[PDB]
């Protein structure tokens, strides 16, 4: 079953071997295409950056304190989503 | 299978890398989208330091806020989160108390 | 059978690509009015900021009030409060 | 069973020893597909590294708005959890409450 | 039993030895093949090394943010997973 | 029964210990083949030494994103975990919070 | 019974004596084949180290880490699995 199979898995291969040089054309593409979109939330992130590296932290913590209603709005979906404060000594235990 | 599929496959890539140049555009044009999405979250950014660095007084108020916004919102949250004893101080009376209420103090904030 | 279904994804797909040149122009669009509904919400932000950082937290000591009796109505929904230490070496065990 | 068999594998094996050099050829240009794949990864890498490691601004507001688009998917999380509560700062009246974020003052963060 | 098992199994060491000498060899090719799907990868990976020393942590960090968003994707798929802090006297439990 | 098999066993055995002289050699050539097989392991390992040895670059960016990988596979995961909540470092109002991701400067990480 | 049955254990063991002559004839040859495929995975392992030592500790981590993607793979067909952190006073529990 194996003699068969090579052949054909030689001659699929010189297709895809032939395809996948053009196929490493369409990566170049397609990662133009994956960069920029990738990057349009990057990019996005970019110019926050320079907002807030211009600007200050201003919604570095804004963000994290706008967006840390999401915490509050979508941490227990789930049942069983808590923290336990810093500069101390917590005896950290996670529920059952 | 795989043959006509990868000889299939390669003239359609010929042709599909044509529509992936088309796609480089698409995607410059969804890189837009997104740009703009997290650039008014950008605005945003750009005047909240502009008025905070200076000293981050809505950045306080907005940690208060934020608290009080997580809190407003946990109130729907099963959340197991907490909080603990002393400082939003119902501890109602004690030093604590001219701890929490008088952590309102600058310097202390 | 399969053949038709292939093109009709590959028809959805150019159908997107499409709706994708509309979503660049709504993009101008939003660039100017998103960046703008920003600047609105954004500029309550920034007079509050400004106000606070000269003297502090104002507006939600009263809000704390004021939201108090609305939204902290919304959180006397909340089933669970408790009030968190700090300044010390506080540890915890939490709910389950 | 195995007699037959094996000496079929070994003629089977000359043929694959010459389309195994053909599969480094073939695993080779899916080698660049793989390569282009996790180096399109790579490339959000190259343009976060290269915008965000001088000075974390928006790496800043990323740990913040991921911590967030985390939590916008901890909604399939079930995950039992924990942050820390001066990152929350619920210590809404405390002297460590912006201790958390005065930090806006850039060298406490 | 074990006269005629012994004896077949004689005859299968020979020819299963003359094929695993040329299997060795079709491996050294193979090999070079799994280094190569492995290069894939780890290609993929020196390039994203030299990204990262050249270019510092972004993406360290940010496939532990934007791709952190992962942790919260997958980690629930069963309901009896966590993340939870230290820096403290953490003194962990795990649940039922 | 002890006794006929221990004939039977010491006669299969004289012409079982050629044999296995010649499975010294059988197990030699499917030592070579394990080797290689581990061996298209070991010199991706050799190209990763020379890709990360040097710096840990993708190093640290596939603790990661394997981390991801790993996690993208805890979907099936029922394995109870934890973090160090400082390592997401979700911290949504601290110093820590920046301390985590201004790890982004090279050194901390 | 064990008169017949001591006999028997005498003769056979006199027997075993000289089936244990050559079984370990055959355990010469045995040794050696048991050493060789353990040879094999332990081969690849000298040259896995080879590898890594004249290239590093990439791959000693990234089939920790690739092969991670395994360790959770693997690990879920059970469920009470864990891994938690260091630096901490962990007082470790397990489930039930």
């Amino acid at each position: 079953k194996e003699f068969t199979e090579a052949v054909e898995a030689k001659q699929v291969a010189q297709q895809e071997a032939e395809r996948a040089r053009f196929v490493v054309e369409k990566a170049e593409q397609q990662k133009k295409a994956a960069i920029i979109s990738a990057e349009g939330d990057s990019k996005a992130a970019e110019l926050i950056a320079n907002s807030l590296a211009t600007a200050g932290d201003g919604l570095i913590e804004l963000r994290k304190l706008e967006a840390a209603e999401d915490i509050a709005y979508q941490l227990s979906r789930s049942r069983n989503i808590t923290y336990l404060p810093a500069g101390q000594s917590v005896l950290l235990q996670l529920p059952q | 299978r795989e043959y006509t599929a990868a000889v299939e496959a390669k003239q359609v890539a010929q042709q599909e890398a044509q529509r992936a140049q088309f796609l480089v555009e698409k995607a410059k044009q969804e890189q837009r989208q997104k740009i703009v999405q997290a650039e008014g979250e950008a605005e945003a950014a750009k005047m909240l330091g502009e008025a905070l660095s200076k000293n981050p007084g809505y950045i306080k108020l907005r940690k208060i806020r934020a608290a009080q916004n997580i809190s407003k919102t946990i109130a729907t949250s099963q959340n197991r989160i907490y909080l603990t004893a002393d400082n939003l101080v119902l501890n109602l009376q004690d030093e604590s108390f001219t701890r929490g209420s008088d952590s309102l103090i600058k310097g202390k904030k």
